[PDB]
């Protein structure tokens, strides 16, 4: 079982948090169930304990109190003698406490005295004397109760000072323990995440990856802390019941047993649909946040063309299934909750009185009476605890489902390995090798891809649109792997190296220009090699941006926004060449980065790259063919296939499309 | 509560629900003591042989009654009270986005996606349990309480009752201090859900950047310090919610001491019949449960009452753009004409328009060119009504710009970005953005217009292909010409191109331009681009240096008139 498998390792991970907590919670149950019968205790021989009997012994008994000239001793306090003189018994009728100075007695039913306290209880009924107590002489007979008591409750007062500590240690370690192992939960996922392909990204919300992560794991704190501790606590508190139980009688705790199996039995019937309905619940909320971040990122086209209606219409919809799934466990949680447990209760009273009500016939049980009062106290008893592990069967099936949803991600078997950047500079020589791609099954994008770049050289690549060079990138940076043919770093394979490798030999600038949050010497540097703010200055000097540092007030410290909202395209696309060649790569790629800038910038920029790209291999993808006018190489694609190359001249002699593509870019004039 | 009073408007909308559940809540109360009082009745009837068979009959069929009666009056009460909790998500999540969905950019730029996700996904949980859970706890734990202190002071005395009461005020002072701070550590801690989620959407929107520069170590350190943070915050948060079941536990134990020792004490005076202390004592062992309750009440409201206020705050937002109370009837916009207008962005402090003032008559076609943040989208920006106006005016055939509802003004505009949206649909869905009730053969002749045939030929199911989110599995072409087919369907008075011929080839970019030329003939255009060669046609062309038309006219007096436009004009086709 993979849920319950995995959730125990990472218990077993913080085992001596979770072994302490258990203990702390073990220690104060324990206090807190001593606790009422330290009460009883002092209340059955202090406060009630002037019932039984009062044995009239002499003086020097270590204990004695004056009564009318003849100082009497309690039961226990007296010495070891045996039926000294007689048997005085105190009985308290009304309100008053009357002596019976007498004679003995037999079981006790209180009836006015009038100088004589009759005990009806069957026939013997002697009616033998009375003689009020008044106050004083009552308390004399209690100081002694008095010490006991005083010297007693202090004792419960302890107990329950000593025990706050441990209350508050136990919750606080299982705080802590769900915390950790939540935290651990995260980190692993996002490490996981790092190792999958750019394929499950492409075609996945990301904000449905963003819930498996953060609003997947909040769901599974519960289960170590809320659930554990109710757990616990209700199976001590069992456990002490039954062995109470088992003392006093045998044959009927066995019955109670019964118990167990049912609860088990119960959780068997709810498991099965509290799953079902729970999955479908977290699998609408993972959309509702897709719905929440792909409307928000494109707000502006909404609104634009007045979609606003759709939105809310398409959103609602969701919400809708939530809400009604929701319902729908509400019935399983109201059919299973208190009431069923209340109801078990009063069966189990009835149970109790059909099979004494039919021993009652012959008066067998009130002979065996004493097997009542206890075993209906410890019934009642037994049903608070249940109580509270009923109600956390909803909180363990998300903690489960939401763990499961997690555990099937970070399952993936589709994964691609990890290395180390770069430990040599490479030359620059990159080869394409007879390169077959297809993103889709059986629609080759390229078909038979060759060509070699050498170092301190410039290959551009042009085509149509749609005619696949940004694929060429792919291939070379391994987003996506090729499927018939080879591509070569020098003379080793992309395919045997890392990665991170292959990609530490080269910088790129996207097509599509991303900034992070942070400041605009951050996404130059992105916090990462050697980010002197000289060099990122000197490369934002390079690029042509100067102007916007002198139009902002802190420069390169200038804060930037989520995906640099407060930035011209053309800003951000000049941010990300600066970041690209703040690098120094031995290989430097151009995936049409002039794009969204000026040609004046432009110009700027290609007198900057010309300057040190004599020993620099660079790749640039160009529909500007001003750009690459002057380039070792230019390669033209059309559907997929490199179908004329060479130089600008080679390409103009023969005409052809790079011919009739350089015309319509020149001035029809 | 301030959680209740702030939720008052949903509890007066839901009131019959909640009365039912609360007097079946009462009623259950009732209905369960009696159980106890029926089966002692029994077991004491048991004792002198006294039960008889019709006993039995009467026993049973009264307990199968008040079980029966228990169970469903029980199943309609929490189906009542729990049932509206999920009403609370339900209506504020539609609120929720029903706000977002009427927010300008000023609004998103400073509140992060990832907060505003978080702000509607879990926060909503921890509201929702103030209505449901909180509820119920609430009543069944006053209830319970106020039983157990009436009995106690009608059934066995009132000194006692009136002594094991003090240490109660002093439980609900530490309560209502732990409390209040609770409330501050869980805002503390909820915005950090917020910025957790703001990192993982910035590592996975931005997967390519960080991949092909080899940051995925430095992604899982920042990513590890935003858990420890969290879970720093949330540890601050459990050092005081734990002291809320320690403070009831010690605050209780000291009542059963002082009753205790009050009734023993009472006893010794001989006001008490031996008989009350006994049932005293049990009372007392009772009250442990509803103080417990109201602790984990008091812990639940605060949970509640930060993130109840989130919301507020993200849903009291005021409008950046306020559609106009009394609007204008105007059909159709003539003339826009800009005068002496100057805008500063919010988050800026120089002005990014300075004085611009220039004419648009209907049907010219007008071009805007300058160098990169010369302020070109500024002044389609004004025209969209996506900032707050600035100074100056833009008058629409007279009529400023304000005084027409954003509804007719945004029909009227026909919007490309310069910066590609898309969503995950197929390409007819995209297209059809501009309008949704638009036979196929609509959306033909914008594709045709678009110079998208031979694509929708290329791609694997044509119209039918799922663009992946943002548009991924699609070349940045494609994703342009898609978009000027959404623009091009709505047939809007207003074409708005900015930029949009930026990775369209060259033949391309040509017979998208003369199709435009053969497409908007007299209707109003704004073409903003680099390249020179898509103006050449427009009546009005503006070069823009700095937020300050530098230059203007048609293509011939700018090419005579020297400096900016010529120098790019010999520059790009002179080359
Ligand atoms: C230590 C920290 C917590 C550890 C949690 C263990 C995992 C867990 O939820 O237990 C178990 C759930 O068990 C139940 O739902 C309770 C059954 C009584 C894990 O469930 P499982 O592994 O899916 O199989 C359960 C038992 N089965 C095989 C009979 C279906
Ligand atoms: C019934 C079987 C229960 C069981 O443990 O099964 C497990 C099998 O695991 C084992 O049987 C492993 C036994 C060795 C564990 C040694 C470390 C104990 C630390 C103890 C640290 C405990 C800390 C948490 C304490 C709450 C799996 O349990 P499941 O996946 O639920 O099925
Ligand atoms: C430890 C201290 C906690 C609790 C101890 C409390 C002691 C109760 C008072 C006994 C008084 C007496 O003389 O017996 C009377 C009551 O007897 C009974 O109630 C039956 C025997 C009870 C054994 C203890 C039950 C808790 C077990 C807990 C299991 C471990 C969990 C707790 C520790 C983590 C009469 O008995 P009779 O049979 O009618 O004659
Ligand atoms: C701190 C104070 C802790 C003790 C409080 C006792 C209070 C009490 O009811 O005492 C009673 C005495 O009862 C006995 O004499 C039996 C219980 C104590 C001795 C046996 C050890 C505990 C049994 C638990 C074993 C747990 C399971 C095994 C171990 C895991 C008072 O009796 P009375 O009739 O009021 O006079
Ligand atoms: C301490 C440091 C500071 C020093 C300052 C200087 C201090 C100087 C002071 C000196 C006085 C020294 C004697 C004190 C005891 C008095 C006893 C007494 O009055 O007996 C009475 C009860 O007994 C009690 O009242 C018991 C009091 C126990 C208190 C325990 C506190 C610790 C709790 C810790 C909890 C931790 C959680 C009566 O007993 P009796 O048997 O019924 O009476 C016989 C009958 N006759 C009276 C009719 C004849
Ligand atoms: C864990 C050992 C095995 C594993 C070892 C290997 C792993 C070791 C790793 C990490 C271990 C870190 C420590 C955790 C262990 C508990 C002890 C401790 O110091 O922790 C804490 C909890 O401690 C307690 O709760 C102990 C009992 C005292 C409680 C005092 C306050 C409440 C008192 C009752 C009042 C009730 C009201 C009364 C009526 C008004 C101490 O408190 P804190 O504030 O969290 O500490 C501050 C430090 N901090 C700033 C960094 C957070
Ligand atoms: C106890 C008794 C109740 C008996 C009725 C069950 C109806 C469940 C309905 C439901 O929503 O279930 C859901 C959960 O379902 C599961 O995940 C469990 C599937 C159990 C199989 C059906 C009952 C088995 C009877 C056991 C043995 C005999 C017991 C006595 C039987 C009388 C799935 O239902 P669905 O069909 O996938 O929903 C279709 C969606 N639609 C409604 C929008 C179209
Ligand atoms: C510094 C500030 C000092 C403030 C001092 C305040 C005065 C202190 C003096 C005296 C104290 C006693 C009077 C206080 C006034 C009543 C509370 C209140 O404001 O209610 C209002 C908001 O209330 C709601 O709309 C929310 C109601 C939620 C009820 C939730 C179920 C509980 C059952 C509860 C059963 C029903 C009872 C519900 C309560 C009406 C009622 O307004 P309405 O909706 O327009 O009508
Ligand atoms: C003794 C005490 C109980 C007496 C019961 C008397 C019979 C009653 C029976 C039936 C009457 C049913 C009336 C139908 C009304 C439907 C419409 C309606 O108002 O619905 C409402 C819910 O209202 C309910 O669903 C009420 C449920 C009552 C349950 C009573 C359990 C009695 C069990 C007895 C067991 C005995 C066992 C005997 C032995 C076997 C809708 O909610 P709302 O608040 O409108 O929410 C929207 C608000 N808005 C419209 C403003 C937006
Ligand atoms: C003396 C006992 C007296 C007991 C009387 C019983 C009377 C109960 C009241 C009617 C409830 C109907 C219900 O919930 O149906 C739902 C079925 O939904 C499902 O099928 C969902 C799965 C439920 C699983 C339950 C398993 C076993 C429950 C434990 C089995 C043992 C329980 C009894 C133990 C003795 C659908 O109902 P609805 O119409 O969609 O929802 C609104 C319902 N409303 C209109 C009523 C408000
Ligand atoms: C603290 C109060 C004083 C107790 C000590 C005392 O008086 O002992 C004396 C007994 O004295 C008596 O016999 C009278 C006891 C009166 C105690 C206060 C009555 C109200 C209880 C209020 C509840 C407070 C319960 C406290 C725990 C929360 C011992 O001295 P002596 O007998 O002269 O020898
Ligand atoms: C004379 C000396 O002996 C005594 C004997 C019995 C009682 C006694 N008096 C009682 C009054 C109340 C309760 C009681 N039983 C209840 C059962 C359930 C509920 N709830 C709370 C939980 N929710 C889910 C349902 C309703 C509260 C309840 N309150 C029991 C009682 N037991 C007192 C002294
Ligand atoms: N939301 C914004 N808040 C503040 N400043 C902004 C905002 N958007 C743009 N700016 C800045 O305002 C100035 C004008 O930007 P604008 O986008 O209008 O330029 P542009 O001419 O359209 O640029 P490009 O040629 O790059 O498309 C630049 O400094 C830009 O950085
Ligand atoms: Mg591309
Ligand atoms: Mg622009």
């Amino acid at each position: 079982m993979k849920i319950g498998k995995t959730l125990w390792r990472y218990a077993l991970l913080y085992r001596k948090l979770l072994i302490t907590a258990v203990l702390l919670l073990t220690v104060a149950v324990g206090a807190e169930l001593t606790g009422p019968f330290i009460g009883k205790k002092m209340i059955d021989d202090h406060i009630l304990g002037i019932e039984k009997t009062w044995y009239e012994a002499a003086e020097k008994d270590k204990n004695a109190v004056q009564f009318h000239g003849v100082s009497y001793v309690r039961e226990d306090r007296l010495q070891e003698p045996v039926s000294k003189a007689k048997e005085a018994h105190i009985y308290q009728v009304g309100m008053a406490f009357y002596f019976v100075d007498q004679a003995v007695s037999f079981d006790g039913n209180r009836t006015v005295s009038d100088g004589k306290l009759t005990i009806t209880n069957g026939d013997k009924s002697r009616a033998y004397a009375a003689e009020k107590l008044t106050k004083q002489e009552l308390f004399q007979f209690y100081q002694p109760e008095i010490k006991g008591m005083v010297l007693l409750i202090c004792l419960y007062g302890g107990l329950l000072v000593f025990s706050v500590f441990f209350q508050y240690g136990q919750h606080y370690l299982l705080q802590m323990s769900a915390n950790r192992i939540i935290q651990k939960m995260r980190q692993d996922v996002f490490s996981h995440i790092q190792k999958m392909p750019i394929r499950y990204f492409d075609n996945l919300p990301a904000g449905k990856v963003v819930a498996r992560i953060t609003n997947d794991t909040e769901a599974i704190r519960d289960l170590y802390v809320t659930v554990l501790s109710t757990f616990v606590t209700s199976g001590i508190y069992m456990f002490g019941i039954f062995t109470a139980l088992f003392l006093l009688d045998v044959k009927l705790a066995f019955v109670c047993l019964a118990i167990v199996p049912i609860i088990w039995l119960w959780s068997v019937i709810y498991r099965r649909y509290a799953s079902y309905y729970n999955q479908k619940i977290r699998s609408i909320n993972s959309d509702i946040n897709a719905k929440m971040n792909e409307s928000i990122q494109g707000m502006t086209i909404i609104q634009a063309f007045r979609h606003q209606k759709e939105t809310m219409r398409e959103f609602e919809e969701l919400n809708e299934s939530h809400f009604y799934f929701q319902n729908r466990m509400l019935n399983l949680n109201s059919l299973m909750s208190h009431n069923l447990v209340n109801v078990i209760r009063n069966l189990a009273f009835v149970c109790l009185i059909w099979h004494f009500g039919g021993a009652s016939l012959n008066a067998a049980g009130i002979v065996s009476i004493g097997v009542l009062y206890a075993f209906v106290d410890y019934l009642n008893r037994l049903f608070q605890p249940i109580t509270g592990i009923v109600n956390q069967f909803s909180k363990l099936e998300l903690a489960r489902v939401s763990a499961g949803r997690v555990f099937e991600l970070l399952e993936e078997k589709n994964t691609e390995e990890a290395g180390e950047p770069a430990k040599e500079r490479a030359l620059g020589r990159v080869e394409f090798r007879d390169v077959s791609f297809a993103y889709q099954e059986g629609e080759e994008v390229l078909k038979h891809i060759s060509f070699t770049a050498q170092k301190g050289e410039t290959v551009a690549l042009v085509g149509h649109t749609g005619s696949g060079k940004s694929s060429i990138l792919n291939l070379l940076f391994r987003f996506y792997d090729a499927q018939k043919g080879d591509v070569l770093i020098d003379g080793k394979s992309i395919y045997n190296m890392s990665r991170q490798e292959l990609r530490s030999h080269m910088g790129i600038v996207l097509q599509d220009p991303y900034l992070f949050s942070g400041t605009i010497g951050s996404n130059v540097s992105l916090d990462d090699e050697r980010m002197t703010e000289e060099e990122i200055k000197n490369a934002l000097r390079q690029v042509g941006a100067e102007p916007l540092l002198k139009k902002l007030p802190k420069g390169i410290n200038e804060p930037v926004i989520e995906k640099g909202s407060t930035l011209s395209s053309g800003e951000r696309q000049l941010i990300s060449f600066a970041r690209a060649l703040a690098f120094d790569p031995a290989i430097l790629i151009l995936d049409e980065a002039t794009a969204h800038i000026d040609t004046e910038t432009e110009a700027v920029i290609q007198k900057a790259l010309d300057v040190v790209k004599q020993g620099r291999t660079t790749f640039v993808i160009a529909h500007r063919l001003s750009t690459i006018r002057n380039a070792d190489q230019i390669l033209v694609l059309d559907k997929g296939e490199i179908v004329e190359r060479g130089n600008h001249e080679e390409l103009m002699a023969l005409e052809g499309q790079y011919y009739q593509m350089y015309e319509l870019q020149k001035g029809q004039k | 509560f301030s959680v209740l009073k702030k939720l008052g408007w949903f509890f007066k909308a839901y009131w019959l629900r909640y009365t039912i559940a609360i007097v079946l809540l009462l009623a259950v109360n009732v209905i369960e003591m009696f159980p106890p009082k029926l089966l002692g009745n029994a077991i004491d009837d048991m004792k002198a042989g006294a039960f008889t068979a019709e006993g039995l009959l009467f026993y049973i069929g009264i307990f199968f009654v008040l079980t029966a009666a228990v169970y469903i009056m029980s199943y309609f009460w929490m189906h009542q009270l729990f049932g509206g909790a999920n009403l609370m998500e339900k209506i504020l999540r539609t609120k929720l986005m029903g706000h977002l969905l009427t927010m300008s950019p000023p609004f998103y730029e400073k509140n992060r996606t990832g907060d505003l996700m978080a702000r509607g996904t879990n926060d909503l949980q921890a509201v929702s349990l103030t209505t449901g859970f909180g509820i119920l706890t609430l009543v069944d734990s006053t209830m319970f309480m106020m039983t157990i202190f009436l009995t106690m002071g009608f059934l066995i005395s009132w000194k006692l009752t009136f002594a094991a009461i003090i240490p109660l005020p002093v439980m609900a002072i530490a309560i209502s201090l732990y409390g209040s701070k609770i409330h501050e550590r869980f805002t503390e801690a909820q915005n950090a859900f917020g910025a957790l989620n703001d990192r993982v959407l910035e590592s996975v929107s931005g997967v390519r950047v960080i991949r092909a520069y080899v940051q995925e170590t430095n992604d899982v350190r920042r990513f590890n310090e935003m858990t420890a943070d969290v879970y720093q915050k949330n540890m601050k948060v459990a050092f005081i919610d734990s002291l809320f079941e320690p403070t009831v536990k010690l605050l209780v134990g000291a009542s059963y001491l002082i009753g205790l020792g009050y009734g023993a004490f009472l006893v010794f005076r001989n006001e008490l019949t031996l008989g009350e202390l006994v049932s005293f004592n049990v009372y007392l062992g009772m009250m442990i449960w509803p103080m417990f309750a109201i602790g984990e009440l008091i812990n639940v409201m605060q949970r509640g009452n930060a993130s109840l206020d989130r919301v507020n705050e993200t849903l009291s937002y005021e409008t950046d753009v306020t559609d106009p109370k009394q609007p204008a009837d105007l059909k159709e916009p003539g003339d826009i004409v800009f005068s002496h207008v100057s805008f500063t962005y919010p988050s800026s402090t120089s002005d990014n328009l300075q004085d611009i003032s220039f004419t648009v008559r209907k049907g010219q076609t007008v071009g805007i060119a300058g160098k990169t943040g010369s302020g070109k989208t500024t002044i389609i920006k004004q025209l969209l009504r996506q900032y707050p106006p600035g100074e100056g005016s833009i008058t629409f055939s007279g009529v400023p710009i304000q005084q027409i509802p954003l509804d007719r003004l945004r029909g009227w505009i026909g919007y490309v970005p310069q910066d590609h949206l898309l969503f995950s649909r197929t390409v007819k869905e995209n297209i059809l953005y501009g309008k949704q009730d638009a036979t196929d053969k609509e959306v033909q002749q914008a594709i045709a217009e678009a110079h998208f045939e031979k694509d929708l030929h290329m791609l694997p199911s044509g119209l039918e292909t799922m663009v992946g989110e943002k548009g991924v599995a699609l070349s940045g072409g494609q994703k342009q010409r898609i978009s000027i087919a959404r623009a091009l369907m709505a047939n809007p008075e207003i074409l708005i191109l900015d930029d949009s011929l930026s990775a369209v080839d060259a033949k391309t970019e040509a017979a998208i331009i003369k199709n435009i030329r053969e497409n908007r003939k007299g209707k109003t255009t704004f073409i903003l681009t680099h390249r020179l060669s898509a103006v050449e046609h427009a009546d009005l062309i503006l070069v823009m240096d700095g937020g300050v038309i530098a230059e203007r006219g048609t293509h011939q007096e700018l090419l005579a008139n020297n400096g900016w436009y010529r120098e790019q004009y010999e520059r790009q086709q002179l080359f």
